[PDB]
């Protein structure tokens, strides 16, 4: 029971007729999911995909995708979720980094792959039975399932994050990494058989690890939120009621859209029992309203980078009428130890600002195809400990950005912008907080001043996911730098002066 | 003429008044012209300019992908 795939087998043995996973089309019992998993195991063997090899899941969530994950885990095959809305060029960079031997995708996006740098990688079609590449058309007659020795700290899956160079970085995560978090969550929130989990986050963000693996760990049901329903906040909240959702896990921005336009505070979703949020500062004005409407719900702020999953958690009590600052991120989670570090390396005193440092079982194996992580992980998140021992998040000093929960390296965006023939230099910064945050590009043009914001967005759309494309651009003749090239961050003053000038009229 | 009021509105609200490359068929979400959080700022303009109330079942991404999608919606919601 030290391996992820063993957890759902244990639940299958206890609860075969109970609903395991739900999407728009199908709803699979644990037995039906088992049969589905066995088909994908047979498929992977028939394709000669062996222990240690990587496969890309480049498709929208479905019960089949969940089965693929269990199947790959059973064979020691490392699965790599890729944003289905991500451009081919970024899929290219990920295929190269992981050296995947197989792409699972829709038939629609095969056409784009024919002209790609992964035209030679084998691909199988998940959706369209009319494709020669349809996964079911692969003949499994001579397939034979091997017996493997898989250790709990063997690599299970890779979640790619934004990379400062433009090449995404792959967080390589072991069975032990996932199960430390899964077991911690299950003990802390007492997830029970037959509860219904909502999977809002896409599979390539680690929030789905709780939604899917905690559900399969306790004999509960995971309900996959389709993008068509994720986009009407009124339909998201109706989704909760129709599926009798009891556990919810999302970034605060999702909860705020459901409050603003989904009737979440007036049409009370009374099946909710545990309401977890993570990834970004939940504006305290709005958390106050949410806590008042759901006063008896387990409600919690979860913290950490993908490199550690949740390393710190805080149970939300009341929200003081006078509170202005976000609720604390709390104390150590997932079996880890946590402290704030001075630059000298020593432990901060209470009240001192320091960098969060994490040591324990959810700390990643390391970046894929890069040297292993040794010792405690420095997160880059600045923190301060309160007299009561809880930590408060302060922000970062480096170039990692957040826009509505999405992790964005300044260098990934800058690299796409600088590649434009007319862009000479480029700096990216976020202006505004919360739902008003906007991604700005501060550029230096080679010629004239004629740069179309739309031409810049199409150019970015070929390289970046949509949430990484700049909202607004600011053209000036020089970027301000310190004596050793660091961008002066006084561009924020320049941007604020631009926005204020427009309000004046 | 719905297309004219939306092409115009979108440039000032989301392109800082630059109508250079925008038309009825440009994909608004793929180009991060319209984000997650500005979806209702658009629905609010369609309720005042077109004078028809938008439903929850029709806050589908296909209806708001493009200006040609939003105009078709108002024609659809009118008859
Ligand atoms: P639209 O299409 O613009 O809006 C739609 C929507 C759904 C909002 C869209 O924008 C969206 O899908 N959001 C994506 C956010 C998401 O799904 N989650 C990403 C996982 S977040 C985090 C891992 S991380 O590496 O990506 N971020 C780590 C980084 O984040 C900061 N941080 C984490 N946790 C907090 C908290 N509680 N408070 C403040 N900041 C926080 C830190 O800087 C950290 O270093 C997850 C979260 C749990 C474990 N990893």
């Amino acid at each position: 029971m030290k391996l992820l795939h063993e957890r759902m087998m244990h639940s299958l043995a206890r609860y075969p007729r109970q609903t395991a996973v739900v999407d728009e089309q199908d709803a699979l019992s644990y037995e039906a999911l088992e049969l589905r998993i066995r088909e994908f195991v047979a498929m992977l063997c028939a394709l000669g995909v062996g222990q240690g090899q990587r496969i890309l899941l480049w498709a929208h969530k479905s019960v089949d995708l969940v089965a693929v994950m269990q199947a790959a885990l059973r064979l020691g095959v490392v699965y790599v979720p890729v944003d289905p809305l991500s451009p081919v060029s970024r899929l290219e960079k990920i295929a190269g980094d992981s050296q995947a031997v197989l792409v699972l995708c829709t038939a629609a996006r095969l056409e784009e792959l024919a002209g790609s740098a992964l035209a030679q990688v084998r691909s199988v079609v998940l959706d369209d039975p009319a494709s020669a590449g349809y996964w079911r058309n692969i003949d499994t007659g001579s397939s034979v399932v091997p017996t493997l020795a898989i250790q709990p700290d063997d690599l299970a899956y890779i979640l790619y994050t934004s990379g400062s160079t433009g090449v995404p970085k792959g967080v390589a995560l072991s069975h032990g990494n996932a199960l430390a978090f899964v077991d911690w969550a299950c003990e802390r929130y007492c997830f029970q058989p037959g509860e219904r989990f909502a999977n809002h986050a896409p599979l390539h963000f680690d929030l789905s690890v709780l939604d899917i693996y905690c559900a399969l760990n306790v004999g509960a049901t995971v309900c996959l939120v389709p993008e068509s329903i994720a986009f009407s906040p009124r339909l998201l909240t109706d989704f909760i009621r129709q599926h009798e959702i009891s556990i919810w896990y999302s970034v605060p921005s999702v909860l705020m859209m459901m409050m603003q336009d989904g009737d979440l505070l007036s049409d009370i979703q009374d099946t909710l029992r545990v309401l977890l949020f993570a990834g970004e500062p939940f504006p305290v004005k709005h958390l106050r309203d949410l806590r008042a409407a759901y006063a008896d719900v387990r409600l919690a702020n979860l913290f950490g980078p993908t490199e550690t999953n949740v390393c710190t958690a805080f149970e939300v009590g009341a929200i003081d009428p006078e509170r202005v600052l976000p609720v604390p991120i709390g104390t150590a989670a997932s079996g880890n130890q946590v402290w704030a570090q001075k630059p000298d390396g020593s432990r901060c005193a209470v009240g001192e600002e320091g960098e969060l440092v994490v040591q324990g079982p959810t700390v990643m194996l390391g970046y894929f195809a890069k040297p292993a992580q040794e010792g405690p992980y420095k997160t880059g998140d600045m923190v301060r400990q309160r007299p009561d021992g809880n930590y408060e998040y302060l922000g970062r000093r480096d170039d990692m950005l957040k826009v509505r929960g999405n992790r964005i390296e300044r260098g990934e965006v800058e690299a796409a912008l600088l590649a434009h023939p007319q862009v000479s230099e480029a700096a990216v910064l976020v202006v505004g907080e919360g739902m008003n945050a906007q991604l700005w590009g501060v550029l230096v043009a080679h010629t004239r001043d004629a740069l179309s914001l739309i031409d810049l967005k199409r150019h970015c759309a070929q390289r970046l996911p949509r949430y990484m494309i700049i909202d607004k651009v600011l053209c000036l003749d020089a970027l301000p730098r310190n004596a050793n090239g660091k961008v002066d961050r006084f561009a924020l003053a320049r941007q604020v002066e631009g926005k204020l000038a427009a309000a004046l009229e | 003429m719905l297309e004219s009021k939306l092409i115009n509105h979108i440039a000032t609200q989301f392109l800082d008044g630059e109508k250079d490359g925008l038309d009825s068929q440009t994909p608004l979400f793929e180009l991060n012209i319209v984000d997650s959080a500005a979806i209702f700022d658009l629905v609010d303009f369609l309720r005042q300019e077109s004078k028809v109330s938008i439903g929850m079942q029709e806050i589908h991404p296909a209806n708001f992908a493009t200006v040609q999608s939003m105009v078709a919606l108002v024609q659809r919601l009118k008859a």
